[PDB]
RNA sequence: CAAAAUCGAGAGGA
């Protein structure tokens, strides 16, 4: 059961410049993104009455 | 024979024929590496 | 003192 997620390192979802400077991110880091998010929001709904 | 002279035994079946030049040039598809860049992510050369 | 991305589609070669 899943109570401490893992994170993986830089190593393993790197991040890949552009031929200019935007610096795209992997899909991996946008779904830890969206963990988190989600991960704070569900956090502070839960604490009050929901 | 061109090399030295003598007719060939044979008959050599020769004429006219209309040949094409296909686009697959071999100094298109020489390659060769030896410790050159490799990929970001497990570093292994890149392809091509 | 190493400089030069990724993902999809299509056409080819043996």
């Amino acid at each position: 059961i899943v109570t401490v997620l893992p994170v993986p390192p830089l190593s393993v979802r790197p991040a890949v410049v552009m031929q200019g400077s935007a610096r795209n991110q992997d899909d991996l880091t946008h779904k830890l993104a969206d963990i988190v998010k989600i991960n704070n929001q569900l956090r502070r709904n839960e604490q009050n009455g929901a | 024979n061109g090399f030295t002279g003598r007719k060939i035994t044979s008959q050599i079946f020769i004429g006219p024929t209309y040949y094409q030049r296909l686009k697959h040039m071999v100094d298109d598809k020489i390659h060769s590496r030896a410790r050159g860049p490799i990929q970001i992510l497990n570093r292994q050369p890149m392809e091509g």
